[PDB]
């Protein structure tokens, strides 16, 4: 028995990551095994780690946590450094509009576990972690139970299936901080400390948990690894466009008829996600904007872009928050400002004061209590959150809001008068 | 002097023995403490520090940092209400109003019986089911006041 | 060291004795066994007289875990009253339907068995011991051969073991497909290089066994208790479970339960507790219809409150628990038991030879709806007449379970009539 | 007929293992069956000589012990448990899956001589019903997709 979870709608054209997770329930190890589960792990353990890295590289798998870093290449960087090494699954998923990772965790936990075991073997890690946000208590209990099932069946512990490979997976819980999904803050939290990002470089693969080589990968990234091994890298690369291959999860919310998670190839366009898959807009109103989580704002002139990691592509997490013609963009911008105000860790001065002031002043603007100086101040602050920042939060806390200032000047002007 | 009841101390010891290093269990322990008492009692922190082999000011700073922990208000049930962009768009204010109608409290406040506290939170990662709330570990889409009333009636 | 694949049987213990290591599904080698204090019981034993060891095993109340529950100490005493040389035999033929308790010791914690064999051999003055393992346990065979070599290298086998003047070699023999070779006298015939034909008893092996010499045959699980009796002393051993039927017991649970596997429990546990408290209840929460105690007994759902001991009203047998639920056809299940005895009678005794055959042949006709009235009457007759002139336990029980189903489920049989 | 030297050496190790040569008879027959994919009828006379036993003794033993097969050569023996627990839990599903993949039923060999299905009595793994072996390897049957992948490991 697990805590109540909303039954998020899920749909797939590929039947891979969502083969089981399209049904809103826990799939336990027997059901997973019936579907051929853990056979990829058995195959992997008969390959060398170097081979596995090679396959993951050639697959074109890129980081699904949002930055799109090539996964195999990340692994290669780790393994050129002396061990011991650690493998971390990042399940902190806390970006606004983002709920792609939790449906893997809560419905098909063995897919993630199998992926972690294969990845850990690939990089020579005997100790792996899942760091799951505190606000996913059900995901935590489900993973703990799943790991015990895996132990029962001999997929974890010492000398897994006679391979000589040893692995333990530890499940850690967050306790309210968005910043703990930043890979270095995540590591600080695993070490028992406040979630304060470290200056990079070094990257975790050089210096991570307890200062040792550490790979951090997103839930969704890791969930791809069993498919790469099962199908082979060439077959996996047939999925979607050859330069951005494989299944991708798209969490769609806001003013769509069918909000939920869609598993689709990355040559799908943003317009297709909204209209072909998510059923179009509530009330068939016109699309005004799409927020790519709290990272980017796309206008209705930008809907024919591919959902890939190309320069002109949607990128990010694949998160699609749809706003329609009657949604006030300044009100929406305020919510984004409030988010960053709430989550800066405060180590860097322009991030600390800038996230606060951006929200403080935008509230005044929104409520019609902003002076001329507050207006000019808001503009300045928005442009000056990034300087000296040591992590991506400060780098982007002004980004989406700036895009709304550029793409929706008429709405903002209405507020400046 | 403050001591942990044995049933709680036992659970804390399991967490502390779970990871390779004791200090890694700090958040699991604090979750356990908050589960037991309905908040983090300030007096609990010195014994926990001892169990973790950490300085007290370390533990104090960690409690302060992590927004899920509450040292102020005891509450049997925490109603976490998402106030981020999607839930705001889809009816956070309707949910808050319904909560006020049923319970007579606003965000940040506790019912007089100490039963319910409304906690405004950032995106809970269930945005397709907006507007979202949790009641302790349980999580729900808000549909209407009549529906919310039925959900809350299950917490006694 | 590569071994054949073994499915990962679930194992659970409340006592942490026989399954302290074997609850984890992998081979535990001598170093891990030693780290847990293994072979210190042997050292202690070798500082004791054989006479005293026998006394302790007697006072422990240990009874034969192979199914008959004969007092182990008494068995040993009988052997040592007869002039040597003497032989010690570990019966690892485990071929009863539903029975898989012994293999988890062999495959996961072989040193526990080996240590028990050495102590037992010393106790009865045997310098030559055997493990007879069924041929369908090939992994167990290789695991045992390897463990014996480890023991030799650490000086626990060979001549003048640990300077005691006691010499022992343990030879590993393999069966080749005959259930009857688990019968202690057929096992001995097989060790002598012959067909597995049981001998008229008495004499019992302790009087006349291998090459006509005093021979103790004991079950794997029986022997695995011996290190504990020496380690803890007999008083402490009796404090485990009820004082009459003391010690840990392994219960292989299969069929319609949620958690099929081996459970280490005390023998005051009830059958109802085994199924519902430990094994997780029934598949689909369906009502229990029957429990088959291997191929020996059939208990109805009115007999679940019995203790899992060797008392007259107790479950007895090997502790094997095959669960059938309300939808399982009892006649179809009886046919499978009949087929088993048909396939395993050695054919020396005429009523056993013809009876086991006809029981199966006629019950198949009954099941398929092709039995004449004479076939029905013949079936009843044959079932009651397999035992006469039998010289071993197979003929004595080949009709037993089936008769119990006839008496306990008359409604279902009549439907076939 | 004469044993290849590598096999004969192996048989000699077994014969030298126990105190008396005749004790090694079953280990020898397993070794022979492992080598040839069955028990060659012509192999028994030479084996009898190595054991210092009469031929009819050796013949009687081969006949008695169900694991030995003098009829059909097969590279891989798929032993399928047909006893009570596996029957209850889905022997027939396993057999059907095997017929779908390999096109054979119990007792039959594939035309290439690669797989033979052998129906066997309880394999002592009943918690993992329905159980099968492929030569010395043992497995729980989960599904046809799963089984297909397992069998593809045997070339
Ligand atoms: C899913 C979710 O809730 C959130 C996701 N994000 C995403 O986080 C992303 C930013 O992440 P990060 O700052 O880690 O990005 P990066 O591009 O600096 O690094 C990406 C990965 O590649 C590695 N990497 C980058 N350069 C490297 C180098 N030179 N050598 C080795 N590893 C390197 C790096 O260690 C990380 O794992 C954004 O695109 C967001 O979409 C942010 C907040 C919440
Ligand atoms: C584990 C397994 O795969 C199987 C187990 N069994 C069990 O085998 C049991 C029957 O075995 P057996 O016919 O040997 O029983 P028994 O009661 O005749 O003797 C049991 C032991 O006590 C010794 N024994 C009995 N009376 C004796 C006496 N007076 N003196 C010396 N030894 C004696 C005897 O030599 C044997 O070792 C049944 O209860 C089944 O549960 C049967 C088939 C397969
Ligand atoms: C503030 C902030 C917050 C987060 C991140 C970044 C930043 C700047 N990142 C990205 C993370 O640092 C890292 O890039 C990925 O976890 C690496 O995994 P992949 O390469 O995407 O598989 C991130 N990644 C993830 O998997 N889950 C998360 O919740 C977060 N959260
Ligand atoms: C047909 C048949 C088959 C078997 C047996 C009996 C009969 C009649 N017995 C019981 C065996 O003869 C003997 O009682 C025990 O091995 C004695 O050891 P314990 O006293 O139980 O330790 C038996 N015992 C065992 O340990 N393993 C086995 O596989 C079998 N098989
Ligand atoms: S940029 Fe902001 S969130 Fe990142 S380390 Fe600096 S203060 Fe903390
Ligand atoms: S009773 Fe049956 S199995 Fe036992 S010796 Fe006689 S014929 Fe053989
Ligand atoms: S915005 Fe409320 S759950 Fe995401
Ligand atoms: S009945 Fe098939 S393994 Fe026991
Ligand atoms: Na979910
Ligand atoms: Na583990
Ligand atoms: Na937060
Ligand atoms: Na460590
Ligand atoms: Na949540
Ligand atoms: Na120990
Ligand atoms: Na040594
Ligand atoms: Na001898
Ligand atoms: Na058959």
């Amino acid at each position: 028995s697990y805590p109540a979870i909303p039954r998020i709608y899920a749909e797939t054209t590929l039947n891979m990551l969502l083969k089981r997770a399209k049904k809103p329930r826990v799939h336990s190890i027997d059901e997973y095994l019936k579907d051929g589960g853990y056979q990829a792990l058995e195959k992997a353990l008969n390959m060398s780690p170097e081979e596995i890295i090679d396959w993951v590289d050639k697959s074109t798998l890129r980081g699904r946590g949002g930055a799109g870093f090539p996964t195999g290449k990340k692994w290669k960087f780790a393994v050129q450094n002396p061990g011991p090494r650690y493998f971390i699954c990042n399940a902190d998923e806390s970006e606004p509009g983002t709920f792609k990772d939790r449906i893997i965790i809560e419905r098909d936990p063995h897919l993630l576990i199998e992926g972690i075991i294969i990845s850990s073997y690939a990089i020579g890690a005997n100790e792996a972690y899942i760091y799951i946000r505190g606000e996913y208590p059900a995901g935590y209990y489900i993973l703990r139970d799943a790991i015990e099932e895996a132990k029962k069946k001999g997929f974890l512990g010492k000398n897994i299936l006679g391979s000589g490979f040893d692995l333990e997976i530890y499940v850690a819980r967050g306790a309210g901080a968005y910043i703990c999904g930043e890979e270095t803050a995540l590591i600080e939290s695993l070490e028992g400390k406040r979630g304060h990002p470290r200056l990079k470089p070094p990257y975790p693969v050089q210096k991570g948990l307890w200062g040792k080589p550490t790979v951090v990968n997103n839930v969704e990234t890791i969930a791809n690894v069993p498919f790469i091994i099962s199908m082979g890298w060439e077959e996996y690369r047939y999925i979607g466009p050859s330069d951005y291959a494989g299944p991708k999860l798209f969490p769609v919310s806001g003013k769509v008829k069918k909000p939920g998670v869609y598993e689709l190839p990355m040559n799908t366009t943003l317009r297709e996600v909204i209209f072909k898959y998510a059923g179009g807009t509530l009330g068939n109103k016109k699309v005004k904007a799409v927020f790519s989580g709290a990272l980017d704002c796309f206008s209705s002139e930008e809907l024919d872009i591919p959902m890939d990691y190309s320069p002109l592509g949607f990128g990010g997490t694949g998160t699609v928050i749809v706003l329609t013609e009657e949604d006030d963009i300044v009100e929406a911008a305020l919510k984004i400002a409030e988010f960053y105000e709430h989550e800066t860790c405060g180590q860097c001065t322009p991030c600390r004061v800038g996230c606060y002031e951006q929200a403080n002043l935008l509230e005044k603007i929104y409520k019609g209590e902003a002076t001329e100086q507050d207006w000019e101040g808001f503009d300045f602050v928005n442009r000056n959150i990034q300087p000296t920042s040591i992590c991506g939060l400060g780098a982007v806390a002004g980004r989406l809001i700036r895009q709304t200032l550029e793409k929706f000047p008429e709405e903002w002007e209405k507020y400046r008068k | 002097e403050f001591e942990f009841p044995e049933e709680l101390k036992t659970k804390l010891q399991e967490h502390i023995n779970y990871f390779p290093k004791k200090r890694q269990a700090i958040l699991l322990c604090l979750h356990e403490i908050q589960n037991y008492y309905g908040y983090i009692p300030p007096e609990s922190l010195k014994p926990l520090a001892d169990m973790l082999e950490l300085p007290l000011n370390h533990v104090e700073g960690v409690v302060a940092f992590y927004d899920m922990f509450d040292r102020e208000d005891k509450a049997k049930y925490r109603i976490r209400v998402c106030v981020s962009i999607v839930c705001h768009l889809m009816g956070t204010n309707k949910l808050l109003k319904a909560l006020e109608n049923i319970l007579g409290i606003k965000p940040g406040e506790v019912t007089p019986d100490g039963k319910f506290k409304i906690v405004p939170v950032q995106c809970l990662g269930a945005c397709s089911e907006a507007p979202v709330f949790m009641v302790n570990d349980d999580e729900y889409k808000f549909e209407s006041e009549v529906q919310l009333n039925e959900i809350l009636s299950r917490y006694t």
